[PDB]
């Protein structure tokens, strides 16, 4: 089976490049806004360093 | 002789009070506020709530 015609077919594909970047403030996220909290968190500074 | 007062706090309008001296609110400031016993810090602002 030979074909005698053709069709020029346009299709669309869509693929997902990049996603949002964010970032993250351990110290207002977790000790809001209290001092007495954010001193409580130097010892796992290195983990938000991570 | 024994009494027993039974209380809960932060949760619902209040009529007992400690012995603290209030103060002049202070609007639009990183100032650490007491509300009815409820400590922090932040900023005070004005709005409509029911």
């Amino acid at each position: 089976a030979i074909p005698t015609n053709f069709t020029i077919s346009v299709t669309t594909e869509i693929l997902p490049v990049s996603m949002t970047k964010t970032s993250v403030d351990c110290t207002m996220y977790i000790c809001g806004d209290s001092t007495e909290c954010s001193n409580l968190l130097l010892q796992y500074g290195s983990f938000c360093t991570q | 002789r024994v009494v027993v007062l039974s209380f809960e706090l932060l949760h619902a309008p209040a009529t007992v009070c400690g012995p603290k001296k209030s103060t002049n609110l202070v609007k639009n400031k990183c100032v650490n506020f007491n509300f009815n016993g409820l400590t922090g810090t932040g900023v005070l602002t004005e709005s409509n709530k029911k």
